[PDB]
This record gives C-alpha cells, structure tokens and sequence, in this order.
C-alpha cells in the first residue's frame, strides 16, 4: 500500500498502509503492541 | 475524584485485525471519565456498539474519530476537550473519512455536552453520511483565538436523515430529539458576561473559570474548570505559600498554601516531585539549578558556574520526537549520572531503520550507559543482542523515580529478551509505578525478590508471570548463591545478592571478615568488612584490630609512636616555630623525642 | 499617578497655639489625594475653613476627627478608608467629642463618597450638636467582620437640624440637600452579587476588588482598588514571574509578570529594594536568607546553619512600638553590621525619663554602634552630649537605603547638635529621601560636598541652611585641610576628605607615596600608597619597587632566590617525595641548590 | 492638667494635659516638633 520510502517505519512484523481519503500513513501492529509506528509495549493486557 | 485512564496514542494505527482493535479499544476505556491523553475512536465497522464511550467527561488532549462506519458513537456526556496536544499541529476535534465501500458510515454524533474547545480547532472531512452536525453552529465551541484555523466539509447528496425540532434557538440540534440540541454559553450573552453564560438574560454570566457553563453565580458552581482547581472551585492561579504585604512591604506566609500539580491545586507535593520555592509540584527545575538532598521532600538550589549536563530523556526536552536510544542521541549520554526523562531500548536501535539512514547501535556502545545512576521517568528495556546475558549497562542504577508511566501505571518493563539474569544490583528505591518482567525466555530470577522493600508508594503490583516452566528451570543452578540473605537475589553470582547472611566485604558475601586466618586485615562493622591500617600485627591468637585508624592496632608492625603503630619515624616532619622533629627508634620500637 | 502625602500622626498633640497647629494641618494636606499615613483632623476652633481637605480620596490609615468646633468639614471625595493601623486597636473612623463650651460644636459632616472602610469600625462619642449621620445605615460602610466591634453614640436634644429629602431610599442623607444622600452598595444587591453592586437590579453586580462601587462590570471600571492594582485595573494577586504549566509539569517564565510594590504591580522593583523569587518589592526577606550582592538588583540567598543576627530597627520588627536608642535596646546592637530599620537618637535617652524609670544613656555606650555600616531605613540624629564634638559612632557606615522615610522625603537628618564636624568618611551612597543638616551651631562645614554624586536616586534636594554666620565662620580655620580633594571634604583634617589629590595612604591625602625619601617603600596605584615586601632595597637614586611581589623589588636586601628576595635561604622546606631542599648562599647572595 | 506620674512625658518643653472627656493623655509641643510624645523632628518645615 504505502511506497518503498517508508520501509521498517511499523515495528514488530507490522504491516504499512496508506490511507488514500486522508493522504496518510498507517500501521498495522500484531496483537501485544500499540503505537504510532508499532513501539509502545502492550503492558496493562498481556503482558 | 473522577474516573481517569491513559487512553491510547494511536494515530491511524489499526491494532491487529478489525476485533483485536475494537477489543482493545473497549479494554481501554471502559469506566473512563477523564481522559488525560487522547480519545482515539478509530476502525470501529459495522453492527458494532459503543457504550461505554458515554461515560468520557474530559479528555485531556486532541479526540480523533477516523474511519468508522458504526451508526451511533454516542459521546453523550464530553463536556471539555482541553488539548494538551494538537492533531496536525492545529486541531483537536477531527472526525476524518467515515464511509465504507458503499458510502454508508458515521450517522450520528450526539455529542450533547460539548461546548467548548480549549486549545483546538475542528476539522471535518469525507463524511457523505454525517448529517445534523453542520447545522451546529461552531462558534460557540471553538475559542476566540482559531476562527482561522477551522476548515469544514460535508456531503449533503444523501437525503436520508431529518431536520431539527422547532423548540431550540437557530436550529440547532445534534441527533434526532429535543435533548439532542446544542446549548448556547457565549453568543448569546450580554455585554456585562466576559466569558460564557447560560441564556439570554443580562442576570446569568458565569465564572472566568467555568468553561463549559455553570450552575451558578459562584466560581464552586463551574461544571469544569478552565486552568486549576481548589477541590470544589476553578481557579487561575493556586494560593502560593508567601502572600505579598502591602503594608510592611514583606512576604507572609500564607495558611492557605497550595501546591500546584497538574490542573490541581494539592495539598501537598508527593514524594518522587520536586517542591519549588513558589509553590509548585516540578518535575524539573531550571537550568541554573540542581535537585538537592532530600529533607523530606525535593528542593532546588543553585550550583556555581555552570550545573551539570543533565541528560534529556526520550519523549522529553530537547529529544521529545524521539522514540529510541539510537546512534545518535547515545553520544548525549557520556558523563551524566541524573536521567531527566526516560531511558528507551527499541528493536529500531538494532536492526537499522532506513527512513532516517543510521548505522544499527553497537552493544559495546552502551558502556557509554555505564554511568547512569538515576531515572526520573520510566525504564523500558525491550531489545537486547544475543551476545550478552546480563545487564551490564545499569550496574550503577539507584533510583528509578518515575515521575512519567507508560500507561499510568508501570515504570519499570523488562521484556522479550535473550538475557540470562538481571544483574540489578543497586536498585534500591522505586518511587512509582508497577514492575512487570514477563515474556522472557532464560529468567526465571524472581520468587525471591521482595518487591514491597522496594516500592516508595503503596496500592503497587506486579505481572512475572509465564517465563520459564515454573518447576523445570528450579533444578538445574537456577536457585542463587547459598550465601544471599533470604530478603531477596538477583543473579546467581555471589555479589548480585540483595543483602548478605552475615557480612558483607564490599558486595561479597561472606560469614565472617577473615578472623584468625585470610591474608586482608579485617573487622566487622554494619556487616561489612573493613581492613586496617596495614602496621598492625597479623596474629594467629586472638584478633588483630577493631577501628580504621593506627590506634587500634593490638600490636605494631615495626615501630610504634605513643597509640600509633608506623612504618618508619618522624625524621623530619613539620613542627612548629621552624623545627623538623628527629625521633629515634627503642629497643621497643618506640620513636623517642 | 494621584497626589500622595504622609499626613501626620498626631493623635492628641495639639502644635503650639490653635493657629499654628491649623496651619500645620493646612500646610500637610494641600492638593493630597492619597493619604498614605493617617487622616487626623484636630483642634479646629471656630469661624475656620478647610476647604483643603476636599480633594482627599484615599485614606491608608485611620481616620479620627477630634475636637473640632467648626460648622463643616467638607470630607466630600473620601472614597476609601483602607485603615492600616486601627485607632485603639479596633477603628478607623472616630469622630470624638466635638462641643464647644456652649455645647455647639461639629454640625455637617457631608462624607457623600464613604462606601466601605475596609479595615476598621466607626465610633461616634460625645457629639451633641452632630446632626444628619445618625440616620446612615452603617451596615454598608463597615466591612462583614466588624458588626461587634462598632460602638455608636449620639446627643439629639439640640432640635437645630432639618430632615432628609423624600427622593433617597431608607431616609439616608449625610447633609442639606439631595446630593448628600447615601448611596447603597451592598445592601440593596441580590443573591447573585458575590461582593458590592450599583443598584436593586441584579444586573449590577461588580468585580471583587471594586471596593467601593464599580462604574461597569469589568475589573477596569472600579472607582478604588481593594489589594493590588495593574495600572487600570484592580486585581488580588500580582501576576508572577513564573506560572506553572499543567501539561508539561514545569514552570514557563511570564511575560507579563509584575513585581508587587505596595498596593501597585510595579514593572520593576526600584533601586534600594530586594526582589524576591516569587517575584516581590520587599524590605526585608526571612530569617533563614540574607541579602547577597546586587547584580543589578537585590536578591535573597540561603545562609549556612544560622543567619546573621539582624539588628531590627527602632519602628519595625520587635522595636515596632519603641521611639529611640535607649538604654535598653542597645544591648541589641551588639555585633551587627546590618541595620534593618532606623536607628533614631533622642533627647529622650540622654535626659532621663520616669514613664519607664531607666537609667539615662552612656556616651562612651554609644561605641557599641561603632560597627553600623548599612542602614535600610532613615536616620535620625538629633540629641549628642556637649563632651565630644564629633559624630565618632557611624564612622564605618557606608550606605544608607532609606526603604522607609520620615515625611516621605528624606532619609538623613543631623539636627539640633552641640557637633563640631560630621565626621561621615564612609557615606558613599545615600539611595532615597533628602539630607537636611540645620538648626546647628558649630557647623558650617557643607559648601563643598557634591550631594549629587551620593544621591542614587534623581529628584532631590537639601536644606543646609542657616547655621552659623555664612560669612563669618570661614575666617577661623573653618575651611579643611589643603590636600582634600574638590570633590568635598567633611572634617578639617587630613584624613576627612572625600578623595584625595594625588595619592591616599590608607585614608590620608599626600602629594606621593614616598618616593627617594621617606622611611616606608611604598608605590603609587589607584592613587593610593602600597607598602611593598620588606626585602626591597632603599635606593636613594631611583624608584624602589613597582608591585607588592618579592619579584618586583630592583635589588634585593639580604639574599636573593631567582627572581625572589627572600631573608633566608630554604633550608628544610617542604619540597618533593621526601626532599627537604637545602639551599646555600652565593657571593652575590643567589640561594643555589 | 495630668497627674504627677507621667512627668518628663512630653519632650521639648512641651506641657502635658489631660482630656477628661475621652479619659485620656495628650501633649503640647513646641513650633517645630509633632509626634504622641513630642518625639519627631518637623523637618518638611521650617528646619
Ligand atoms: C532514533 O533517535 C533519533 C533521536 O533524534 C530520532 O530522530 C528524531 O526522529 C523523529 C521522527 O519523527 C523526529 O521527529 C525528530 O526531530 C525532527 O527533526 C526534523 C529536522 O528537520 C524536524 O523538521 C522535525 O520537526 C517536525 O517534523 C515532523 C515530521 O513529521 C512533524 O510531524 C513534527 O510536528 C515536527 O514538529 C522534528 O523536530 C528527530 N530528532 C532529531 C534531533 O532530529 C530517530 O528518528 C530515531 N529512529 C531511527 C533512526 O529509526
Ligand atoms: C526607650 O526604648 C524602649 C525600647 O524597648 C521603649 O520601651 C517601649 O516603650 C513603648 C512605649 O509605648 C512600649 O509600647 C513598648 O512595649 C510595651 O511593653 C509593655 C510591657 O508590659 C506592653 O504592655 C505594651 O503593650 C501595650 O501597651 C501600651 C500601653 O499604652 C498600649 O498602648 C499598646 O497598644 C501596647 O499594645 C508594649 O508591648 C516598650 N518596649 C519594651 C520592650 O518594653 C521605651 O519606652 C523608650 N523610652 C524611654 C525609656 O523613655
Ligand atoms: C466494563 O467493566 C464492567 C466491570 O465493572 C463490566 O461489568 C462491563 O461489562 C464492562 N463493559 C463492557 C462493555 O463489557
Ligand atoms: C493557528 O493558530 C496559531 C495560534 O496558536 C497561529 O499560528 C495561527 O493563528 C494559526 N496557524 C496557522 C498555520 O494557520
Ligand atoms: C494650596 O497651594 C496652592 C498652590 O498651588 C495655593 O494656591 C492654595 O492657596 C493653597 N491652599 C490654601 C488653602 O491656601
Ligand atoms: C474586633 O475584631 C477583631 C478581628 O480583627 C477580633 O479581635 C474581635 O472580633 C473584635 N475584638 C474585640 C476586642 O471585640
């Protein structure tokens, strides 16, 4: 979805995305982190 | 004391699949009240429900509702948005692209209480099925400063929504009803009301603070308060502890003296902030002055010339868009021993990241981490190379204060390494927050460790759960040296004990400091081992000394002067009305004048 | 800015005759409107005007009107009675025993603008032929916590006066006329007014600090203040310095940030004030700081265990009530350096007095002030015994402040003495209030002194008038020693001059500093005579020597070490690694190693 | 006027005298000093 610029920007085998009626960028996190970019620790729910 | 929550800082983030998100998003803010991050109501589909969203009275900072394609969010009782922190450097109430494939998405938006933005603007964008919300007009509910900054957009080809009741002043109404109208604080005020009012008589202007409306004449009648707050009352300024006397031209002490935390005015300061001299609860002083001894609580003084380089933490200062210790900032990290923020170990630090162009961080490199001794914010270490098994960078680690939580309740999270043990061994005091240390592989390390010695603040837990076995790795030299106190251990080495059984030879533990036998020369005091002055006599017999000083030696070594056991005698030492004194030895070794 | 005066503080003390006590009052309170001290309107017989007294608006002390026959006092712009320091400890307001021998005394007494005295009570005794006030409600003008401390008296059996007009709520008039009737704030208001309004409608509610009437509802349109002010407007607390950030936790530095002085919110402290952290125009800081060295400004720093022991002046702090230097508070005196106040001398000390039965005091106890060396407040000299002729205490005192004045105009009076010459070889900065030195005998002793160059602060002057002859006291050795500098000279002697022509040995004015004769080796810098190291040779042909150095001798006396002239050679002093280094002499007296 | 315990209360030549309608004390000083007691130097006038 999003160009090769922006390779590694989401964190933690998180996929990028590009939101097209915004003009932005996005991540996709796995379950255990949340974030802008995949990097804050999911520590209040399992651990 | 209201509800609080953390909320969440995702962006435009979807957190998994569509579920995982929507289950996150209900864990987050369920019996919420007072958001002090951000209300973030993003990817929320179909045939989905919302409420417990209706309880979210103040958020704290910018509300983004972005690509949902549910009917109804009913934020129903959000009376302030204050926006602590912008969307796009402008805005804090943005609603962006809710449609689906079929332009069916966000209906409604009773949003019944809102009435004044703070700090923000409003943006709308994209919303073909958002009707009766442009008719509401935006001037009560932006400040007087963004008239500019707003920017509207809507898409009105739909037809299938309704018009509003005719009972509420210039049409204006949220949703569908006669309680879903907007209620109108400034444009229709007088001109004696300076702020916001309740209707359109003369006889209802408000309170400076009240800054949605008020229940009456008084400041402890506001529904919220605009800046700080005396426990009933909204205030702009707390009541410092020295008043001004006009009279004798002096400074007072006030009975009255409250201390400034937050939008709250306390009573007092808690025990991991910094009392300043005007009244304040900081989190840092200024930059002409240093964090001095604690005598109760934290003061500030002034140092001579220039202070210490204190070093900014991430995510505040001068690395406040920083999200790691990369290679760059790590060169920031040499000589201070006082962290004022936040110490972040990343996976982006080690596996290289293109979008900025930086070589990966080395793990010799973190020596420079070697001399970090206190951390005001939260400790996060999250990534480690499959080199080494042990924290040797926070060796020297003291205090972690915690003055900043990730998620408002833990300060110290150890996870997802490949390290063998924890190495810790100078933490002494944790003022705040909760110590979670799970998702590990080779540590188990922790059924000995009391965590409540350690904790500055009660109401605090813990998650070490789920690392290793539980029964299989307690078999094979899990279990400490036998030589650690039962009070707690922290690696298996001898030294990475707590506390000692019975003495303590600089962080060894032993049973006793050489008594009747060892090559050092040394006594007990505080459970420690202490050597002597080396001219004491080793004797095999009884025991050799008992104090530090040469006074205490039993016997000299070579020659004795009066109490003192020395090596050689005076031959020249500084007297007194020029004369080098010349001591001769004894047949006992004693130095005569 | 409003005309301000000090008033007096004369209870009871009639001046003089009746008339020149009048022209006493006439002379103080012409074209004032801000009385800063006391309003005190006594001893004012019959067939008088005081027309003067119109013009009077603010009152900051008590106001008391004693024994005055005359018709009419027009007090018709008194607005605001702020009451700093109350009439026997609990009034402000006391009209007392105004009755001829005839019983005919004060009649009109038209106070139109009195609305609240905001520290204090009234008290009306012994006031026969007083009509016209008895009908004021009183509950408007007194403050909500003195409804007990009030006491009223009255005397209707004259039958002399007229009644009120029929167009003035509740029957209240001051005086003959309509103009003269009460104007209510407070008890007419409703619910809904927090502090004083205009009228019966509850659309006239004032700000807070109006204190006596509003004329709109912004803070700016106040008549009077009631704490503090920012210039136009009339507010409680001075914005500060430093406000606190409720987002970040820190303390941002305020732009708008006034310095309290008064009852003002000054931009800037002035020169001989001490500014304070929370951002203030004091006299005096706490007692675990002291004043350290201006940088621009005075500031307060902490001390090391405890302070100075600060000698508090005769008017404030424990010697608030005293009057002089007594026999009893100059114990106190001992070793301080500071004054924090005013150091009065009075006949009173030296004559003897029976209302306290103290022993007179000691000239030879007044050494005990020999180490005064600053004095904040104004000095008073006014009583010296007829033994010696010379002002020998404040020989060390270098700056006189004068935070605090007598009159408001000056700060250094030397009056009424039997003194030769001043003796004042320190004063080197007077920062406020006049110098007046009159009413002497002995003394001319002034034409030569530049008080402009003493004087830190522009618009002032001096009265050294009259004092012995002006043509014929500079024929006998009045003029003081020739080597004084032009600049001023206090004393005839040598060393009494303010500088010197050419050089200053210490303090003593000489041509040079004993160059190819002389028993001292002494140079020339900064105009003044340095001894150099005593192993400088006296050449009789040349100059000899240049620094205070042993290396800056020409030749050396006894024996030279290198660039050094030294007594002795080195002969055990203490060198490197247990090296005492044995020097010998030379022939030409060079200590070789 | 006031009785003899208050002698030397009034400096400068002043006389004492005694107000019996208020029940108290009070001075009279000479041309050129005010104050309760006769104890400030006029010096904004006349010297
Ligand atoms: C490793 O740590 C590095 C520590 O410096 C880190 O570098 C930081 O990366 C951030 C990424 O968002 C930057 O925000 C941050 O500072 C930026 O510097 C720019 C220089 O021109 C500024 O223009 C920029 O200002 C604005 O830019 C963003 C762009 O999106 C705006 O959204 C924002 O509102 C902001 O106002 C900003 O100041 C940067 N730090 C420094 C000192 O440059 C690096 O990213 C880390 N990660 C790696 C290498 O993977
Ligand atoms: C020489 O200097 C002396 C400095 O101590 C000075 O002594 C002071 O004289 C003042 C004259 O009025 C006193 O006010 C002052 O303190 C008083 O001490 C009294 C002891 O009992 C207190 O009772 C008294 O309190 C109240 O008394 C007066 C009485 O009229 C009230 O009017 C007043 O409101 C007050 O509240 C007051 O505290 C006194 N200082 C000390 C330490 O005793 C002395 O008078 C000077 N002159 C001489 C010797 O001629
Ligand atoms: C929120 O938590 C409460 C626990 O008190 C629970 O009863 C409720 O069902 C939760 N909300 C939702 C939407 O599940
Ligand atoms: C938005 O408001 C800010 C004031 O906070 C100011 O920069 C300007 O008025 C607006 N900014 C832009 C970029 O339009
Ligand atoms: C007050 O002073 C002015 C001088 O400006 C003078 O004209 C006036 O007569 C004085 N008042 C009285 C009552 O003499
Ligand atoms: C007068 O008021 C004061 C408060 O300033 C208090 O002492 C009391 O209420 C009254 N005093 C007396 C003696 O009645």
């Amino acid at each position: 979805e999003c160009p090769l610029s922006h390779d590694g920007y989401c964190l933690h085998d998180g996929v990028c995305m590009y939101i097209e009626a915004l003009d932005k960028y996005a991540c996709n996190c796995v379950v255990g982190y949340i974030g802008e970019r995949c990097q804050y620790r999911d520590l209040k729910w399992w651990e | 004391e209201k509800k609080v929550c953390q909320g969440t800082s995702n962006k435009l983030t979807q957190l998994g699949t569509f579920e995982d998100h929507f289950l996150s998003l209900q864990r987050m803010f369920n019996n919420c009240e007072v958001v002090l991050g951000n209300l973030e109501i993003t990817y929320v589909q179909r045939n989905y429900d919302l409420s417990f969203l209706k309880t979210i009275q103040e958020v704290a900072g910018y509300v983004l509702i972005a690509l949902n394609t549910v009917e109804r969010i009913p934020l129903e009782n959000l009376q302030i948005i204050r926006g602590n922190m912008y969307y796009e450097n402008s805005y804090a109430l943005a609603v962006l692209s809710n449609y689906d494939a079929n332009k069916t998405g966000l209906k409604e938006l009773p949003m019944r209480n809102l009435q004044e933005i703070l700090h923000g603007a409003v943006r709308f964008s994209n919303n073909p099925a958002l009707c009766n919300v442009e008719s509401i007009q935006w001037r009560d509910i932006v400040s007087s400063d963004f008239l500019s900054n707003m920017s509207m957009d809507f898409q009105n080809h739909l037809g299938s929504c309704q018009k509003c009741d005719p009972s509420c002043p210039n049409g204006s109404c949220w949703g569908a009803g006669e309680e879903n109208c907007q209620k109108l604080t400034k444009i229709i005020c007088a001109q004696q009301c300076s702020g916001r009012c309740r209707g359109k008589s003369p006889s209802d202007c408000c309170h400076n603070q009240c800054a949605a409306g008020c229940t009456g004449p008084r400041e402890s009648d506001c529904l919220v308060c605009r800046k700080f707050r005396d426990e009933a009352t909204c205030k702009d300024t707390c009541p410092p502890l020295m008043l001004y006397n006009p009279t004798t031209y002096q400074m007072d002490v006030n009975p009255e003296g409250k201390y400034s935390f937050g939008a709250t005015c306390v009573k007092k300061c808690p025990r991991n902030y910094v009392v300043t001299d005007h009244g304040s609860c900081v989190r840092a002083c200024g930059a002409d002055s240093y964090e001095m001894e604690e005598d109760g609580v934290r003061k500030c003084k002034k140092c001579e010339g220039p202070c210490r380089k204190v070093c900014n933490g991430i995510g505040i200062g001068e690395f406040k868009d920083s999200l790691s210790i990369n290679a760059t900032n790590i060169k920031h990290f040499k000589n201070c021993t006082s962290i004022s923020g936040d110490l972040h170990i990343l996976p982006v630090a080690f596996r290289g990241d293109s979008f900025t162009h930086t070589p990966p961080l080395d793990p010799q490199e973190l020596d420079i981490l070697k001399t970090v001794k206190e951390i005001t914010g939260f400790l996060l270490i999250q990534a480690w190379p499959e080199n080494r098994t042990d924290l040797h960078a926070f060796e020297n680690l003291e205090i972690i204060r915690g003055r900043t939580k990730q998620h408002g309740q833990f300060s110290l999270a150890v996870v997802s390494l490949n390290i063998t043990s924890l190495g810790l061994r100078s933490l002494k005091e944790i003022s705040d927050g909760d110590v979670i240390i799970s998702g590990n592989k080779n540590l188990c390390y922790a059924n000995t460790i009391n965590w409540k010695k350690l904790f500055g603040t009660s109401g605090q837990k813990t998650k070490i759960i789920s690392n290793r076995g539980e029964n299989s790795c307690k078999a094979t030299g899990q279990v400490c040296h036998a030589l650690c106190s039962p009070e707690g251990c922290w690696g298996p080495e001898p030294r990475d004990c707590v506390s000692c059984r019975n003495v303590s030879r600089g962080r060894e533990c032993v049973d006793k400091c050489n008594l009747l036998e060892g090559e050092p020369r040394e006594f007990v005091e505080n459970s420690e081992c202490i050597q002597c002055h080396p001219e004491c006599l080793p004797q095999a017999m009884n025991i050799t000394c008992t104090g530090r000083g040469p006074d205490n030696c039993i016997q000299c070594a070579h020659y004795i002067d009066g109490p003192h056991c020395v090596k050689t005698c005076p031959a020249g030492v500084m007297g007194e009305n020029n004369t080098l004194v010349w001591k001769y030895a004894d047949a006992g070794h004693v130095c005569h004048l």
